[PDB]
């Protein structure tokens, strides 16, 4: 066939590129950062009415000041989360302080390229790249509220807002215009909830979509249906208002 | 201290006319404390008998090991192992643990099914084979047993006579050893049949 | 470096065949004829010494090998494969038997060991099966005399008489006629020489033929005296001279 | 490097099938037929010797019936070499169980182990599977007489009557036709020989082409007995049953 | 060192001294012998400072991971076993720690586990650990009842450490108190023995021995 | 040491185990249950080194339970004890051996008979009418050697223990804080909650 | 030694070996699970390609991981064994370390991880298995039902089915199961399950096994009759129309 | 042709080429331009940072390896992290064991040999990143150009990345001038910004778009970003 770490004639790693494709098929996920906190939203996407929608976990906590959303082959993210949590807790044990959001991200990204059938650099044991992207969101005293996009490539970027998944290209286009440096947490919630509605095949309700945020005061929380549903409503009204 | 002196017990084998005998006491104590008077130290695989004195845990372990090995041996060879061969197997098995041996004093007795010749052998804890034509002694009362045998024994005894002789050697030796006794058992082995008897002895 | 060939080189084809084994067998067919005959008091194994150059000294090369003092082997197929097989066979008879029980292994069991070695080269990673078939002939106290055939697959079977290699089909037929359960060793040796003749093109003498037997014990071949139960090896390779003397009454 | 020559023996087909397991089975289908019939008072194993000859020694021969335990035995269909490798690990497994618990190994426990070993060569290792199918015939005090079957895949199942190797479809049909729950060992013995006799690719079902074994509870004792028939014993039973 | 923890009608009381000794030398009188694993979990220290302090901190980390993993607070029983099993891994290597793992969970209620480097793990209502244990037991055993006002129990605990600090040469400095309810643990101050002794003496009339 | 007693009567096995847990100068607990149920009809009592004691018991427990689930069957008492001996026998030659002694009391639902197994840290196994680990033996072995019958009832048996426990409270140097008794029989395992005055 | 990357990405972002693993599942006999208000039931069909087996000893389809949790599956049998073993082992381990049996969700998460792991490790192929795991968490009466697949993905269901013709029986269940009101009775819950299987088993009371799990390690498998009876009372329901 | 010899790095093409290395080499050309130049007193790095959206950040291009050494990357960001981390260890090792600052010439030899290992052994892949290393050691100021093929070269100045040929010509022209900008960092940096601008096209260099680093005589290697580089735009 061809090595799992072969370069294309264009200078790209085939497996990583293909990895990116599987992610495009993933369920939408959006992250918006405001000086009041960061909001993470995701499309549940139950493949059947019998599937208890709340057993769909695509937004998890890394630490009290760091949470993250995923898109793509979600089973692949379990070990990434484990590593991330372990890194976070560990930094605290060794330094008696919280892990910086960016470092936490950098750590996760370092596992990224650890694949191959025998790459001359260490002992990269993992037969293929991960098939999932992550939106890591949190806050730390050094750089306040932050939002990171981490990919199977090992690279990561910082965004004011970012959408990954099936409707990304379109939703990102919206975010490009919608986002402004003075957004409020409230505004960001509706904005996320709105864009999710536009890209979702399903009629966005409080069962096929989930919200969550991270604030210096209360840390990472995942909005419970009742809370999100009322935000849904609050949105319909404002829209139907003009 | 001496592992071979924790539990106590003795075994002794003898050759007679077209027969072999092997006996043992039934004691299993912990130092001075007598614990069991039902600890037989004689086992057999097919027509080959094996007595084992020493540390109880190893006595048990070795029996379970030789059963395992003799069973596979039969499945592959398609015949039961003979005394001579088994002696070799016992010897190599022990020497394999040369620098961390089992604390046992193995004794083999049996009749070569193909030659009908009586056979007995003793081994030190690392396999040194002692193949005697008259008798083999083992256990915490081995000195006494040597004394008994060297005097009482005489060639080609008939089964009924060999039984008296081996039983008297065992009995009187055990009575001079604080760690042996509490009942004995004796096996008289002939080509055709094998008889097992429990002796009546002091219980102190 | 490091052998990265940790996968099987012999696999199942859609038809259920194991190619490499089939091919190995083919290599055996192309090999020089060799045969075995079991009598009531001995076994004989022989083959033709196909010297590959008039300058080569055929004595310096034996196709008939002693494995234990009562077991010998002969083959058909790849000479070098056979050679290393013989070394392994002699060693396994020790490490896996004599060193445990203090006595040489009985024929069926040693054969069983050799067979395994071949089976493994059929499934292990990075290797090809052995390109040979063997004929083991030996004797043990509880099984008497025996003759075995071991194939590249690792399969083996007991024989009253058989042949492998080039003219096996023909040789086998000639043996099925002449064999009976009353043959004495000398008779088998004779049948042997006759059977081999057909399969031999040109020269046929004690220098182009190689034959050994498993028969009575040879105290004279022991090398020492003083131990009653040690009566001598049953395996004996006939000499060029012994072979010719027989060919005269052929 | 090596990748170029890697057959990749452990992968799924687009249909979700294991190529090698399938092909291994394909190989087994050409092996001498083996039949296992379980009765109320015993079990029966019968197998047809593939490839025979005037010169083939039969008293010394064994190629399909192997004793694993004192209460367990198997009938082989496929690569003998491969089978032996497994058979020996099986004999060891039984002895270990015995050493650990001082009790003879329960039949299914032995079968699951062997099946597991096979299953492994199916999921990892890059090696080929064993081209073997076993019919297990054994007895224990928890399920009495049992008859099992395992193949290259690593799956096993229980049976009242079963065949493996060549012409199984034919053989299975015939057994499905005359097998009855209340059968007796000798009944089973006959049904076995008859089935083979009907599926045989040979002219006649002679003894020199058979291997036979029975696990019967010799009434005059109270214990179970394993018996692999000798050439003559098969020759006899072959006459009585009416095949002469 | 003297540490005690006991269950009563109002939850759990935990009291410790604060003296560290290197032989007969008094290294410190201000050591925190209570590790706050979390809002509902406390650990006491006895034996080697480094050993306890280090491994109990490590325990906190292990508990936190459990909660992130399982989305739920770890049980007192489980927290104590993490420590118990870890410590058992090092059995014979020289670790020295007499520890108490105390907490309150809805499912277990008030719970106290004693864990030492021996590999010993025990659940109980009362436990006194350290060189001053016997002294604390003397006072505690003969004044303990299941019905003690959260305020009386608090004092009994404090008084028991006081007894130990007095008699034991290795115990002293100050007393650190804690109360554990299902709502979590509540810190009830640091009481220096320097002032506490005289106060208690005068007010209670005890220690009548000492010359005042 | 701790008191570990076992006596096999007619249709059951009774295990008595001291409740005290002492560390040096202080008795830390008086209600300690030195036992683990390996299977519904198999109970194991233990005594020995501080850590190894429970670590070993729970380890054995886990395995016997795993075997039960996998086979949907309960191994005979004999089999369970053989497994335990093998484990201790391995331990004795390991880097750091388990310093644990145990009594295994079980009811063989098949043979329909009670069984008592004594096994020390060396892997020494013996089956007895009654047994004990530690010093207890030195007192009880002759008490039972005297007042013991094969056909005794569970009730008679419990009285025989009462006899033993009394002698132990009279002559033993330590205060083992009484024992916890348990009965294993055709119906399983139960505790005699009223022995502190039975 | 052998570490070839057997599960890898293809141009369209697919991992064929994992997908082909699912195909193996689709070909497996049907399995279904429905949770009532106080119990969960698991049903499985028995192939008939060959019939002359010994049902006493032939390994059944519903396996106990612990006393309060069971697991059924669709796909390769040999594969399922390895997963069931690992699970049973983890079960005992969890009891030993946390001094508490596993929750159904935990056990499920474990198994799912093992499956996921085999999709990105060299030298191995994914499990040609998909599972249904159900039971009651220790000291909890809320029935639990989860499903896992080769990819390593899992989630809970009110009712679900896997294996051949699962598409069909799922339909039946989607228009026969009301979350609003779950089968309040063990009996009515076991009926719904048999009904759903009858859509695909095509009359086979001997080809349909059931297992009822109740709170507090109360697990029991019904007999042919007990089952055969539900088959009967159900076939009449039809005729009576 | 090529298609039969580019499946790995353990294969030579009929003409003696190593395609996998060449493809890796391509990843660099596709990367954002970066420049390096040095006088006798200082060495300077100037890099154009690239972003994804306008809602994203600009990926860092300069990494510090020690107080006297640092580099700029073009290509696979991860690989640059790997290699720069390796360079940090080597610098660190030289200090801890010998109490010696790792010479730039030596650092270069190390990188070369580390890279080479992933071009002759099956399983490994070449690194997909180019590096420009500057440092001040016992022989003064230095500038190195590192290629994934393992070829490391010492130059007065150079550039790598898309449209890099622009700046490289400029420097190759300015040479005699900037190599003498001793004792005046701000001038060398300006010469550096003028060099890099010769590779612009899309836009012009802004504040959160430009990145500059410098090391010299009494100047510990330091990076400038944002407003810090404003005074040069
Ligand atoms: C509780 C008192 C005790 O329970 N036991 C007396 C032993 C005291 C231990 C501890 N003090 C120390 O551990 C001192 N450090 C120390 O001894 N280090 C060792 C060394 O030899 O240097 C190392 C571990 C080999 C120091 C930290 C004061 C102490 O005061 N124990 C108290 C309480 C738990 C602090």
């Amino acid at each position: 066939d061809r090595g799992v770490s072969t370069f294309s004639p264009e200078g790209r790693l085939f497996q990583v590129e293909y990895s990116l494709e599987a992610i495009k098929l993933g369920s939408t996920a959006i992250g918006i950062a405001t000086k009041e906190g960061v909001v993470l939203g995701v499309e549940k996407r139950a493949t059947s009415p019998l599937l208890e929608s709340d057993s769909i976990e695509k937004i998890v906590e890394i630490d009290r000041h760091i949470g993250c959303a995923m898109s793509g082959l979600t089973a692949d993210a379990r070990s990434m989360i484990e590593h991330a949590r372990t890194a976070a807790v560990t930094h605290n044990l060794y330094y008696d302080e919280d892990i910086n959001v960016e470092s936490l991200t950098q750590s996760v990204c370092d596992l990224a390229l650890r694949f191959g059938e025998g790459a001359s650099g260490e002992e990269r044991l993992m037969s293929r790249p991960f098939g999932v992207a992550l939106l890591i969101a949190g806050h730390d005293a050094d750089d306040g509220y932050q939002l990171f996009h981490a990919e199977p490539s090992g690279t990561f970027y910082r965004y004011n807002a970012k959408a990954i998944g099936s409707g990304s290209e379109g939703a990102q286009a919206e975010l490009l215009n919608e986002w402004h440096s003075s957004l409020t947490l409230k505004e960001a919630e509706l904005l996320v909830l709105k864009i999710l509605k536009q890209v979702m095949e399903e009629k966005l309700d409080e069962n096929n979509a989930q919200l969550s945020c991270i604030t210096k005061q209360d840390g990472f929380k995942i909005y419970d249906n009742e809370k999100t549903a009322e935000l849904i409503k609050e949105l319909k009204e404002k829209e139907a208002a003009e | 201290s001496d592992p071979s002196s924790i539990n106590g017990g003795i075994v002794v084998a003898m050759t007679g006319k077209d027969c072999v005998a092997i006996a043992c006491d039934l004691r299993l104590g912990s130092q001075s404390l007598g614990v069991s008077n039902k600890f037989e130290k004689i086992f057999h695989y097919g027509h080959v008998f094996l007595g084992i004195t020493g540390l109880a845990t190893d006595v048990t372990t070795l029996n379970e090991m030789f059963r395992y090995k003799t069973n596979l041996y039969k499945l592959k060879e398609e015949r039961a192992i003979e005394p001579e061969t088994f002696t070799q197997l016992v010897s190599s098995s022990l020497y394999e643990r040369r620098f961390g041996p089992y604390f046992v004093g193995p004794v083999v007795a049996g009749i070569n099914s193909k030659s009908g010749k009586p056979f007995i052998a003793g081994f030190d804890l690392i396999g040194c084979i002692d193949e005697a034509k008259d008798f083999i002694v083992s256990g915490t009362a081995s000195d006494q047993l040597f004394g008994m045998c060297e005097s009482l024994y005489e060639p080609n005894l008939e089964p009924e006579d060999l039984f008296e002789t081996i039983s008297q050697a065992l009995l009187n030796a055990a009575d001079r050893d604080a760690l042996s006794g509490w009942g004995a058992v004796v096996y008289i082995i002939k080509k055709d049949e094998v008889v097992k008897r429990y002796l009546k002895m002091r219980q102190d | 470096m490091t052998d990265r060939y940790s996968f099987s080189l012999t696999t199942f084809s859609p038809s259920g065949k194991l190619g490499q084994i089939d091919y190995a067998l083919t290599a055996v067919k192309q090999g020089v004829t060799s045969l075995g005959i079991k009598a009531t008091n001995g076994v004989v194994i022989a083959t033709e010494k196909k010297s590959s150059s008039p300058l080569a000294m055929s004595e310096t090369l034996s196709k008939v090998s002693l494995l234990t003092p009562d077991i010998g082997a002969v083959y058909s197929g790849m000479g070098p494969d056979y050679r290393v097989l013989v070394d392994k066979s002699r060693k396994v008879a020790h490490t896996s038997y004599k060193r445990i029980y203090g006595e040489y292994p009985p024929t069926k069991l040693l054969v069983s060991e050799v067979a395994k070695i071949m089976q493994e080269a059929t499934q292990s990673g990075g290797v090809r099966p052995f390109g040979v078939s063997l004929l083991i002939a030996g004797h043990d106290e509880f099984n008497g005399f025996s003759l075995y055939q071991v194939d590249p697959s690792g399969s083996y079977f007991p024989w009253k008489a058989t042949a492998i290699g080039k003219g096996s089909v023909a040789a086998k037929t000639f043996l099925e006629k002449r064999w009976n359960d009353e043959l004495e060793l000398e008779d088998a040796i004779h049948i042997a020489l006759l059977t081999l003749k057909e399969s031999v093109e040109g020269e046929f003498n004690g220098d182009t033929i190689e034959l050994a037997i498993i028969g009575d014990e040879n105290p004279d071949l022991l090398g020492y005296t003083g131990i009653p139960t040690d009566k001598g090896p049953r395996f004996r390779k006939l000499t060029s001279q012994e072979i010719n003397d027989r060919l005269e009454a052929l | 490097g090596s990748r170029r020559y890697d057959s990749r023996t452990t992968i799924f087909s687009p249909e979700g099938r294991l190529y090698q397991v399938e092909y291994a089975l394909e190989s087994i289908s050409h092996a001498g037929t083996a039949i296992g019939i379980m009765a109320s008072d015993g079990i029966v194993l019968a197998a047809e010797r593939k490839v025979t000859s005037t010169l083939l020694e039969q008293d010394t021969s064994t190629e399909k019936l192997y004793k694993l335990n004192d209460k367990i035995a198997v009938a082989v269909a496929g690569l003998t070499a491969d089978a032996e490798i497994l058979i020996n690990t099986a004999r060891i497994h039984a002895q270990n169980y015995l050493k650990t618990y001082n009790e003879d190994i329960p039949v299914e426990i032995l079968v699951r182990r062997l099946s597991d070993i096979k299953q492994g060569y199916t999921q990892h290792g890059g090696l080929r599977p064993f081209g073997v199918s076993f019919i297990y015939a054994g007895y224990d005090d928890r399920y009495g007489y049992q008859l099992y079957t395992s193949n290259p895949s690593g799956n096993y199942t229980g049976w009242k009557a079963i065949s493996v190797g060549a012409n199984t479809s034919a053989a299975q049909t015939l057994l499905q036709m005359d097998y009855k729950d209340d059968m007796k060992v000798d009944d089973a013995i006959e049904l076995a020989l008859k089935t083979l006799s009907k599926t045989t690719d040979s002219s006649a079902l002679t003894y020199d082409r058979l291997e036979f074994a029975t696990i019967r509870k010799g009434a005059n004792d109270g214990e179970v007995y394993q018996k692999i028939f000798k050439p003559q014993e098969i020759k006899d039973i072959l006459v009585k049953t009416g095949i002469t | 060192t003297t540490t005690l923890a006991f269950r009563f009608q109002g939850g759990i009381i935990v009291a410790v001294d604060s003296r560290a000794t290197a032989g007969n030398w008094v290294a410190s009188q201000t050591v925190k012998k209570v590790i706050e694993i979390n809002p509902f979990l406390l650990g006491t220290m006895a034996g080697g400072a480094a050993d306890c302090q280090f491994w109990e901190t490590w325990l906190g980390s292990q508990c936190r991971l459990h909660e992130l993993r399982e989305k739920e607070r770890i049980s007192v029983a489980a927290a104590s076993k993490i420590l118990s099993n870890l410590v058992y891994q090092y059995k014979g290597a020289g670790l020295s720690m007499g520890t108490m793992i105390c907490g309150y969970t809805r499912k277990e209620g008030p719970t106290i586990y004693y864990v030492d480097s021996d590999g010993t793990r025990l659940k109980g209502d009362i436990f006194c650990v350290g060189s001053g244990q016997t002294f604390a037991y003397g006072v505690l055993d003969s004044n303990y009842k299941w019905d003690l006002s959260v305020e009386d129990a608090l004092y009994l605990g404090k008084r028991s450490i006081l007894a130990a600090a007095h008699r034991d040469a290795y115990s002293g400095g100050s007393v650190n108190l804690y109360h554990v309810t299902e709502d979590g643990w509540i810190y009830h101050g640091n009481h220096d023995v320097g002032e506490l002794f005289w106060k208690v003496k005068e007010e209670e009339g005890s220690f009548n021995n000492v010359i005042g | 040491m701790d008191i570990i007693l076992g006596i096999r009567v007619q249709d059951s096995v009774i295990l008595a185990s001291s409740k005290a847990v002492t560390r040096g100068i202080s008795v830390l607990k008086d209600s300690d249950d030195k036992t683990r149920q390996l299977s519904p009809h198999t109970l194991m009592s233990f005594a020995g080194e501080a850590g190894d004691t429970v670590q070993f018991a729970e380890y054995i427990q886990a395995n016997i339970q795993l075997y039960s689930i996998r086979e949907d069957y309960e191994l005979s008492p004999q089999a369970v004890s053989s497994f335990v001996r093998q484990e201790l026998a391995k331990s004795i030659r390991s880097r750091r051996p388990y310093q644990v002694n145990v009594l295994i009391g079980g009811y063989d639902k098949k043979k329909n008979k009670p069984e008592l197994y004594q096994i020390d840290y060396l892997g020494t196994k013996v089956e007895l009418p009654y047994g004990a680990h530690g010093y207890s033996g030195f007192y009880t072995f002759s008490l039972l050697d005297h007042h013991y019958r094969p056909d005794m009832t569970t009730e008679e048996g419990l009285d025989l223990l009462k006899l033993c426990v009394q002698e132990l409270e009279k002559r033993m140097p330590m205060d083992f804080k009484g024992v916890i008794v348990k009965i294993v029989d055709k119906d399983g395992i139960r505790q005699v909650d009223d022995f502190q005055a039975q | 030694g052998y570490d070839r990357a057997l599960s890898i990405f293809s141009p369209d972002g697919h991992i064929f070996q994992v997908e082909y693993a699912l195909e193996a599942v689709k070909r497996g006999t049907c399995a279904v699970g429905v949770k009532g208000k106080n119990c969960v039931v698991l049903g499985c069909e028995r192939r008939s390609t060959l019939k002359l087996q010994d049902t006493r000893i032939t390994p059944s389809k519903v396996s106990k991981i612990d006393s309060h949790v069971v697991l059924s599956f669709s796909g390769l049998n040999a594969d399922s064994r390895i997963l069931i073993e690992k699970a049973r082992v983890e079960a005992q381990s969890h009891r030993l370390t946390l001094e508490d049996p596993v929750t159904v969700e935990y056990l499920t998460r474990y198994v799912a991880g093992v499956q996921q792991r085999y999709t990105q490790s060299g030298g191995v192929r994914p499990f040609g298995v998909s599972t249904l795991i159900a039971g009651f968490d220790p000291r909890d009466d809320e029935p639990k039902l989860y499903q896992t697949e080769p990819s390593g993905i899992y989630s809970s269901w009110s009712a679900q089915t896997i294996g051949r013709n699962s598409k069909t029986v799922r339909e039946f269940l989607e228009k026969n199961y009301d979350r609003k009101e779950p089968p309040a009775t063990v009996e009515e819950c076991v009926k719904l399950t048999v009904r759903s299987l009858l859509e695909v088993v095509q009359t086979g009371a001997k080809n349909i096994e059931i297992t009822v799990v109740k709170p507090d390690s109360d697990i029991v498998a019904l007999s042919s009759e007990e089952i055969n009876q539900y088959v009967t009372q159900i076939e009449q329901e039809k005729q009576e129309q | 042709f090529r298609n039969n010899y580019d499946g790995d790095t353990v294969t030579f093409s009929p003409t003696g080429r190593l395609f996998q290395v060449e493809y890796a080499l391509e990843a660099i050309k596709q990367g954002s331009v970066t420049v390096g130049l040095r006088s006798n007193t200082h060495a300077v790095l100037v890099a154009l940072k690239r972003n994804a959206d306008e809602l994203s950040s600009y990926q860092k291009k300069i990494i510090k390896c020690d107080e006297h050494m640092g580099l700029s990357l073009a290509g696979l960001a991860p690989d640059a992290r790997v290699l720069s981390n390796y360079l940090r260890q080597q610098c660190n090792y030289s200090s801890l064991v010998f109490n010696r600052k790792l010479a730039v010439e030596r650092a270069g030899h190390l990188l070369c040999d580390k890279a080479q290992k992933n071009t002759q052994s099956y399983g490994g892949r070449p690194y997909g990143v180019g590096l420009l290393i500057i440092g001040y050691d016992k022989s003064g100021a230095h500038l190195l150009e590192f290629q994934p093929s393992g070829n490391v070269t010492e130059l007065y100045g150079t550039a790598i990345g898309a449209r890099s040929q622009g700046a490289k010509t400029y420097l190759e022209r300015t040479l005699d001038t900037f190599i003498k900008i001793d004792g005046n960092p701000d001038e060398l940096i300006k010469a550096g910004v003028e060099a890099i601008s010769q590779s612009l096209r899309d836009e012009s260099l802004t504040v959160d778009n430009l990145s500059i680093a410098i090391v010299g005589k009494d100047t510990p290697f330091t990076i400038y970003d944002g407003e810090a580089v404003a005074k040069y735009i």
